[PDB]
């Protein structure tokens, strides 16, 4: 993408040279001048260079796009701020009712919630590998290992049976490792 | 790369000329990468795992592969995993939540607010005393900037008490580290458990570490700089004291001082408690007649401290868990209240004074909404997270001694008392006489606001979720024989 | 612990005190301006004798006392002695708060001055430069600066006390069944 | 399903820090399958009372006073006490 | 290197008119810096922490003396760049900022001065060299004599200095009447044990610390430092006060003296509180240099020192360099010119300035939190040392002390920083003239040493550990 | 592998810590008088003036 135009940037400068500052262009609330206001305030929404010429070109046209750009910006808001009019459609539509973007909206719904989305789903089947889940497998192969005879058993009885030789019997290690206790 | 995206990071800032939206981007990825890593991290293992060292003696630029160890080391286990989801699910919305209310010199403000996240994010990898101490300090000069040039009327002595007082407690933090340097020759958290002082240094090297913890956490009788400093702080700063700094305290409690000093943490035990009764029931009594806002919601903070003070000094697994917990839950609610007084009321009407507020559910039904969810989030209604860490660390205190713990059960009454004291008043009666109608909350307000709320919905109603990251940690630190 | 004669010790604290007094009331009086005659010195002194001497006595005297009465040699006899000297030098303020906090501030000071050895300089002897460090050898008895990787559960028990978790004997040796 | 060999603190030198972990980790993981068997007498005992009423007090007895007698013991307890502690001296 | 400039410098200026002065100065600046990089290879004598005695043993060289050499030498060329290079072109910095013919022989006389003092290994070289630097100093003082304040400081100088070079002298003269000696390595374990030198070895501490003005005694200096102009107040408030402090780290003279450590503690005292209500910038980094001077004091008390007191002797140095060129830099922002000597009185002077100069402000903030001692700055890192070795040596009173006197001391030193970065009514849009290159290069470069200089800290340790065991 | 990487990275401190400990300990180790003070005359024994060298003033 590459969108520069420095032959419109220092025309668009002059068309901001006739305005009034914009703290001061819109407190008379004739009309031919709102609708110039409108036009060059269109102007903020309409996107005027991509990335491939931020990154090669030169910084006094850097220099000079900001300041258009902030004036540009200062006119939208302030005509939005007083008039509650958009500045499209071009002179000063009431529409407010949809197409409006902010600024932060695409990084935090497209980046940052499917981040957290992707944790909470990454919490939820981490907790399957879970300590507890381990123990009771593990108690479980300890009794099969040491009486394997319920393995013969069907499937029905065989966890009755774990069940039973669990409650009968001590088979955690930890006096084993308690070698120097005695 | 580094030289390729600071070219970007130049440009970006040519162009632009705000560099908010590049930090935004910036700590999003981080984010990002911080998801990938836990996808990467094995939880059947309690050993640090993302391991690396910086600025050793061979390669003081960059990463050390030498056989001697001198310089700073960084790694994490599932505990500190724990906190750093927390700080990065935090970082981003703390630069959200002043997009449109910072006007001059907006650049410098974001920076400083990136700056402090990402110091708060490296501590949690610090895996010695002294990287972690640093970590520790660094953040106190970006604060006393942020508070000075950028909060509100009283910010000066704000700043000033934001840097005094931690700095005091942190000297004699510096005093136990450097004991331990000279009578160890080690300074890692990898192998400190190993060591065995004589309990009669023990006894003095906690003195020093307990005093820093004193102070950050805080507890009474210093916590008096909590309430300044957050009132006149701007809301990034409230929201990062409130959600992250405090944190680091109890994050110290588990890993520079439970491990060391096992022996003298059993003797001072009772005198702890001691300390965290009186936090709990002074300070939830004396945030009644508070008249601020902020230092109200400040005031609730130190309170939840306490009990989870209580839960993690209290040898037994539930406890720790509960206090874990409820350090998440907090994270999660309290820079929402904070989101509602000083970003939401604060940006329309610049005015902390309880007076002034009266009956704000007639022209703001979605604001009285957010306020009532949140502050019975807070008194720890069950469902919530900030329930499940209250009750284990009332379990915990309770089996530790049951008479104090059994006192702190008084807590629940409490903080309701003056929580629901503040929140009949803001949302009941006639619209107040000295405001006029403002708009109701937008919708960036909204989105943070439901971040946070979903987030201690989804671990109030399953605290087990995050104990794959946990449960070594809940056996590591307990001491019986 | 043998005691301390309070009476002799004290009344050398008076004459160390009245001497000081009467050096400092002589620079007093050579530093001022205005007129200034030789016995004006005790008359423009600003009652500095009375405060050397003072001092002197409170803090001796009660060191002293408070060392023989518990028979032990300790912080807290120093403490004991900065409150009393801090009694003495907010008399006059002649306010009851400020009484208060001379007394107790006073007496923390020094108990912290206690605590840390009662001395300016360093115990050399003591000190861990000239201690035995590091890791102990095979059986020895851990001293003050030395460290080990396991201590007698004996020792644990003995300091810690019986009771929440502390046991003579580990739970799990102790529960096995024959 | 991973079973890891288990490793004791008083066999081992405490400088080889992969058999110190191995030793920490072996003590936690017996502590859990102790409270597994602890949870599976809890288990076996609300069945027997569901299904006994009445008569629980006869016929759940022995599992009542195993639940009881466990519930103290069968806890985790850490291993820093065991590891910092020689229980011989 | 040193003697040859001194000579060359004196032929060389009495042929040249006032005009010459900054070319002069210039050319003695880069000679300084050749000496430093073509003769530092001579690092290499010291290997092992090879000792070496010179001149019929009048002179001691080892690694401790060879760095403080180098130190110098790198104090000197920043110091003279001041006066080689114009901060502006404007006729009010020609008038702020003009070199005396005779100064850059008084400091390169000065200098040696003080590293003949750090070398000495007899007193008779110890007491030419501090009478060579005292005089130089006086001479320093003085030659700004169309002020009034300069020539009475320099006045006072002289009579306190010379009570305490009187007081040094009859200490020397009764070590000689008590061993027939006049070199402390006459000084045995065996000696120390059977003689009483107590007394003398510390009233030769007393003379030679109150010449750097500790408490009791720093009011006279602190008056001298106040009442001298700025740039020789960069100067004479920083190299005495390394050479003296140098040779007794070197001598071991006082190790665990009680009246030592009694006028340690008064001195970090006295410079914390004393520094609180000052209004004036050189009052206020007089005090600083007080607190710090207690600080390396504290070194005296203990044997193996080498390696804290080196590190915090750097990086204060450091430091002051950079907090006095920040200084001057602020001068071309303020509205009020107190006069021609102190162009910049008041702290509160320094108001807004990061309204005029962002990034000034911000290389104030680094110093500022260094001297106070916020990780990862060098302060930190010297304090850091200082502590490790006091707590190794058992003074815990002390360290207690030290830890209230920096929370103390913060306090002013944050005032600066405080009233910098408040708001002023008019501030600077635009101007013609630029800050000179060279001096902004040199502050720049303090800053980048003051805030990243700790990731070289393990592999400067390794080097220590080959020259200096 | 964690726990492979783990005790190497305990090692490598270990490592650091022995280190530390013998360059403290060598610090403290006395010198030769050639080595701390001077090399090439090495003898610590005066000979005094020579003008008036009286037979029977050198004593061992
Ligand atoms: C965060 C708050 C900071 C404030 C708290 C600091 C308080 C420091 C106090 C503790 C400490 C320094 C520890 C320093 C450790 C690091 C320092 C920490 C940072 C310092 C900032 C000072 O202990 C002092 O306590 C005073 C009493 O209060 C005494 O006062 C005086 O009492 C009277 C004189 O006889 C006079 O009448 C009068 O002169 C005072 O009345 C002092 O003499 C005494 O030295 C203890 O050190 C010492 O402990 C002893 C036995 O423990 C060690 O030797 C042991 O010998 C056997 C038994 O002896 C053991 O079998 C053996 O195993 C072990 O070898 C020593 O080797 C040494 O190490
Ligand atoms: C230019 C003006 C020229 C004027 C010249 C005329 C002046 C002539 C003499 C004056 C010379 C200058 C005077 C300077 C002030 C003297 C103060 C002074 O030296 O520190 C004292 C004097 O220790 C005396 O034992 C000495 C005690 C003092 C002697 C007793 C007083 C007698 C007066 C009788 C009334 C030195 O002990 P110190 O600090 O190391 O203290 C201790 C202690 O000595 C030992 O137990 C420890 O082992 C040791 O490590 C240490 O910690
Ligand atoms: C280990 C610690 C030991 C040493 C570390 C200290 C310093 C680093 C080492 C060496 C320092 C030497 C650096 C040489 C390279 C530095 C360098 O770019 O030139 C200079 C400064 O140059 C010194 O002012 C040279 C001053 C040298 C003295 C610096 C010592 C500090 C800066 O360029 P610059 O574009 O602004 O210079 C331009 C240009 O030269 C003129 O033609 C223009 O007319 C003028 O507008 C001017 O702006
Ligand atoms: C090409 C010639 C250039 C040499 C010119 C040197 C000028 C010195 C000027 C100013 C002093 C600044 C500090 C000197 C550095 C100490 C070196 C050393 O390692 O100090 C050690 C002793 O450590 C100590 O006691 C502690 C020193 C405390 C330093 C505190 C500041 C640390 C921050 C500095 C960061 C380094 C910046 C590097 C930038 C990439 C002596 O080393 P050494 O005696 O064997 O001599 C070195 C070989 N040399 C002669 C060829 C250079
Ligand atoms: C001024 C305050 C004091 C400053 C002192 C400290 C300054 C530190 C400067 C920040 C730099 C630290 C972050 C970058 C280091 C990590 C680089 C890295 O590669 O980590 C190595 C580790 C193992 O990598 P390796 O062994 O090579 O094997 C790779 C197999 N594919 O690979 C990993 O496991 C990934 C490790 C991820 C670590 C997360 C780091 C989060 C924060 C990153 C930026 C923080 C910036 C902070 C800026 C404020 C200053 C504190
Ligand atoms: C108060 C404020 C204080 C601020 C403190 C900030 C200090 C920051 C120091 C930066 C050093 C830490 C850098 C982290 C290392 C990350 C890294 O590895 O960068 C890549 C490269 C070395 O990489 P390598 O050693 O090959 O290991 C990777 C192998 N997979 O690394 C390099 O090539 C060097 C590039 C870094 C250059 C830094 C220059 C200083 C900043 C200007
Ligand atoms: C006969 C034998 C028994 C007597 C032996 C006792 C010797 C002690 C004598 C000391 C006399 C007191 C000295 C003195 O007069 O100090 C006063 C002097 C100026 O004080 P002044 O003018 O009166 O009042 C100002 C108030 N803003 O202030 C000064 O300028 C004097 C400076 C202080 C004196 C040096 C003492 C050094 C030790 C200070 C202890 C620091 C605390 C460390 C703990
Ligand atoms: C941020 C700012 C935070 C700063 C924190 C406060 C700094 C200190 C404030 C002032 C505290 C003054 C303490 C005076 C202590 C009085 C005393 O004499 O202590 C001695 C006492 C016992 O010493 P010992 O002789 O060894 O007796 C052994 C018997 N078991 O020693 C003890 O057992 C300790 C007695 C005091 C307990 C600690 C008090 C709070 C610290
Ligand atoms: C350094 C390496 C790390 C940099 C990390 C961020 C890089 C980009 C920083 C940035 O985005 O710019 C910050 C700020 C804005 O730039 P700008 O719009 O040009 O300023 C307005 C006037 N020109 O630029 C500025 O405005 C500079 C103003 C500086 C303000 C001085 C007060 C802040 C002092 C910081 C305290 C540092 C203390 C250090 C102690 C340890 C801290 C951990």
């Amino acid at each position: 993408l590459r969108a520069y135009n420095e032959e419109k940037e220092l025309a668009l400068k002059q068309r901001l040279s006739q305005l009034p500052p914009p703290g001061k262009a819109f407190v008379t609330a004739k009309e031919a001048e709102l609708a110039e206001l409108a036009e060059i305030a269109a102007l903020y929404k309409t996107d005027r260079v991509g990335i491939l010429d931020i990154l090669l070109l030169g910084n006094k046209h850097a220099r000079l796009y900001r300041d258009n750009t902030a004036l540009l910006k200062d006119y939208y808001y302030n005509g939005r701020r007083i008039l509650d009019k958009i500045p499209v459609k071009v002179t000063w539509e009431i529409k407010r009712e949809g197409a409006e973007k902010e600024d932060w909206v695409n990084q935090m719904y497209f980046l940052y919630a499917p981040s957290l989305i992707l944790l909470l789903i990454v919490m939820v089947y981490k907790s399957r590998e879970d300590i507890t889940f381990w123990a009771k497998k593990e108690l479980d192969q300890r009794v099969l290992d040491k009486h394997p005879e319920i393995n013969d058993a069907p499937e029905n009885e065989r966890d009755a049976l774990i069940v039973e030789r669990i409650i009968a019997g001590d088979y955690d290690k930890l006096a084993s490792l308690q070698k120097k206790a005695t | 790369i580094l030289l390729s995206s600071l070219y970007l990071f130049n440009r970006i800032l040519a162009w632009q000329g705000n560099v908010k939206h590049f930090y935004l981007f910036a700590s999003n990825l981080l984010l990002l990468f911080i998801v990938v890593l836990y996808i990467n991290f094995n939880t059947f293992s309690n050993s640090f795992q993302f391991n690396f060292e910086l600025f050793n003696s061979l390669n003081p630029f960059g990463l050390s592969n030498s056989d001697i160890s001198n310089g700073l080391l960084f790694g994490i286990d599932g505990l500190s995993l724990t906190f750093i989801l927390l700080t990065v699910l935090l970082i981003p919305l703390t630069l959200l939540g002043n997009w449109y209310n910072i006007n001059f010199n907006s650049n410098l403000y974001y920076t400083l607010v990136l700056a402090i996240g990402l110091v708060i994010l490296l501590n949690f990898w610090a895996l010695d005393y002294i990287s972690f101490y640093i970590l520790f300090e660094a953040t106190l000069p970006l604060l006393f900037i942020l508070i000075h040039i950028y909060g509100s009327s009283d910010s000066e002595r704000a700043s000033f008490y934001v840097l005094m007082f931690t700095l005091s407690g942190s000297l004699f933090m510096l005093l136990s580290i450097v004991v331990i340097s000279i009578v160890l020759n080690t300074t890692n958290f990898i192998n400190h458990n190993l060591f065995v002082l004589s309990l009669d240094l023990q006894t003095i090297i906690w003195l020093g570490l307990f005093i820093a913890i004193m102070v950050k956490t805080p507890l009474f009788p210093i916590h008096v700089w909590l309430p300044v400093v957050h009132s006149e702080s701007p809301l990034a700063g409230s929201m990062i004291l409130a959600g992250l700094i405090l944190k680091l305290a109890l994050y110290a409690i588990l890993r520079l001082l439970l491990p060391l000093l096992c022996e003298a943490q059993i003797l001072y035990t009772p005198m702890i408690y001691i300390i965290s009764l009186l936090t709990i029931i002074l300070t939830s009594l004396a945030t009644l007649r508070q008249i601020d806002l902020k230092v109200i919601i400040a005031y609730s903070s130190i309170s939840h401290m306490g009990i989870a003070i209580l839960g993690v000094c209290s040898n037994t697994s539930l406890g720790i868990y509960g206090s874990i917990v409820l350090g998440v839950a907090h994270g999660f609610v309290s820079p929402a209240l904070f989101l509602i007084v000083g970003g939401i009321l604060y940006d329309r009407y610049h005015i902390r004074i309880v007076n002034y507020y009266k009956g704000l559910t007639t022209y703001m039904p979605q604001l009285a909404t957010y306020i009532i969810i949140l502050s019975f989030a807070n008194i720890g209604t069950p469902l919530t997270g900030n329930f499940t860490g209250e009750f284990l660390s009332l379990q915990g205190g309770f089996i530790r001694n049951p008479i104090i713990g059994g006192i702190s059960c008084i807590s629940v009454l409490l903080a309701a008392i003056y929580q629901l004291k503040l929140t009949n008043k803001l949302t009941g009666g006639i619209s107040s006489i000295y405001m006029h109608r403002t708009n109701d909350v937008t919708i960036r307000e909204k989105f943070i606001m439901n971040i946070l709320i979903i987030s201690t919905l989804i671990i109030g109603i399953c605290p087990q979720i995050m104990y794959n990251l946990l449960y070594w940690t809940v056996n590591n630190y307990i001491y019986i024989i | 612990f043998h005691p301390y004669n309070t009476l002799g010790l004290a009344t050398q604290s008076a004459m160390v005190g009245l001497g000081a007094g009467v050096v400092a009331a002589a620079a007093r009086n050579s530093l001022a301006t205005g007129p200034r005659n030789i016995l004006t010195t005790f008359s423009k002194s600003g009652g500095v004798v009375t405060i050397f001497t003072g001092a002197s006595i409170a803090y001796v005297f009660t060191y002293c006392s408070a060392a023989n009465l518990r028979e032990r040699k300790d912080g807290w006899n120093h403490m004991w002695a900065g409150a009393a000297t801090g009694a003495v030098l907010g008399a006059r303020t002649k306010l009851v708060p400020a009484f208060i906090g001379w007394t107790v501030l006073c007496g923390a000071a020094c108990g912290l001055f206690g605590w840390t050895g009662a001395r300016f300089n360093a115990d050399r002897k003591a000190s861990l430069e000239q201690s035995p460090k590091g890791f102990v050898q095979e059986d020895a008895h851990q001293t003050f600066w030395e460290v080990v990787h396991r201590r007698p559960l004996s020792l644990t028990v003995e300091q810690l006390g019986e009771g929440r978790g502390i046991n003579a004997v580990p739970i799990a040796t102790a529960t096995e069944a024959p | 399903h991973q079973r890891p060999e288990l490793v004791s603190f008083d066999d081992i030198n405490y400088n080889d820090h992969k058999k110190v972990r191995e030793a920490q980790e072996s003590y936690t993981r017996e502590q859990f399958i102790r409270l597994e068997a602890l949870k599976t007498v809890r288990k076996a005992l609300e069945k027997c009372y569901e299904e006994s009423g009445p008569n629980h007090f006869e016929d759940c007895k022995n599992l009542a006073e195993q639940y009881l007698d466990m519930l103290p013991t069968h806890r985790l307890q850490g291993y820093l006490g065991y590891q910092r502690n020689d229980p011989s001296k | 290197m040193l003697i040859l400039a001194i000579i060359s410098l004196i032929t060389f200026v009495s042929m040249s008119k006032l005009s010459d002065n900054r070319a002069i100065i210039r050319l003695i600046n880069i000679y300084l810096i050749l000496v430093l990089v073509l003769d530092s290879f001579l690092y290499l004598l010291f290997l092992n922490n090879q000792t070496y005695t010179v001149m019929g043993e009048l002179l001691i060289f080892n690694s401790f003396t060879f760095y403080i050499d180098m130190l110098i030498y790198f104090i000197m060329i920043v110091i003279s760049s001041l006066y080689g290079y114009n901060l502006y072109n404007n006729n009010l910095y020609k008038t702020l900022f003009e070199p005396k013919k005779e100064l850059i022989i008084l400091f390169l006389i000065n200098i040696l001065g003080a590293l003949l003092i750090v070398h000495s290994n007899d007193f008779i070289t110890l007491f030419v060299a501090i009478e060579l630097q005292s005089y130089s100093i006086y001479l320093i003082t003085a030659i700004y004599n169309s002020s009034y304040k300069a020539s009475k400081a320099s006045m006072l100088y002289f009579f306190m200095g010379g009570i305490l070079s009187i007081l040094i002298a009859y200490s020397i003269n009764t070590y000689y009447s008590v061993l027939n000696s006049y070199t402390l390595h006459s000084l045995d374990s065996l000696i120390i044990n059977t003689l009483d030198l107590n007394l003398i070895l510390i009233a030769l501490s007393l003379g030679l610390l109150f010449k750097i003005g500790i408490a009791p005694l720093h009011k006279w200096l602190i008056s001298i430092y106040e009442n001298t102009p700025i740039l020789i107040t960069i100067y004479i408030s920083l190299i005495p006060k390394i050479s003296i402090l140098s040779y007794l780290v070197l001598s071991n003279i006082s190790i665990n003296s009680l009246v030592i450590s009694i006028l340690a503690i008064l001195t970090l005292l006295v410079g914390s509180v004393g520094g609180l209500l000052q209004i004036k910038i050189k009052r206020l980094l007089a005090f600083s240099g007080l607190t710090n001077a207690g600080y390396m004091m504290l070194l005296l008390l203990l044997n193996n020192n080498e390696f804290s007191y080196l590190y915090y002797i750097t990086q204060y140095s450091i430091s002051h360099l950079a907090i006095f060129m920040i200084i001057i830099f602020s001068i071309y922002y303020i509205n009020y010119i107190n006069n021609q000597y102190n162009p910049i009185i008041y702290v509160n002077q320094l108001k807004g300035l990061i309204h005029d100069n962002a990034y000034l402000v911000l290389s104030m903030a680094i110093v500022v939190f260094s001297f106070i001692g916020i990780p990862p700055l060098l302060g930190f890192f010297g304090k850091l040392n200082i502590l490790m070795s006091i707590l190794n040596n058992g003074y815990y009173f002390i360290s207690i002390v030290l830890i209230v006197a920096s929370l103390i001391s913060a306090l002013y030193y944050l005032y600066l920083l405080n009233v910098s970065i408040q708001d002023k009514n008019n501030i600077l849009i635009n101007s013609n003239e630029t800050v000179s290159s060279v001096l902004s290069y040199i502050l720049s470069s303090l800053i980048i040493l003051i805030t990243f200089g700790f990731i070289y800290n393990s592999l400067i340790i390794d080097i220590f550990n080959v020259y200096f065991n | 592998d964690i726990l492979n990487e783990e005790a190497k990275i305990v090692q490598a401190l270990n490592n650091q810590r022995e280190l530390t400990i013998k360059m403290h300990e060598l610090k403290r180790e006395e010198k030769d008088y050639a080595h701390s003070y001077s090399p090439l005359f090495s003898d610590p024994v005066p000979q005094g003036g020579s003008i008036g060298k009286a037979p029977g003033s050198s004593r061992e």
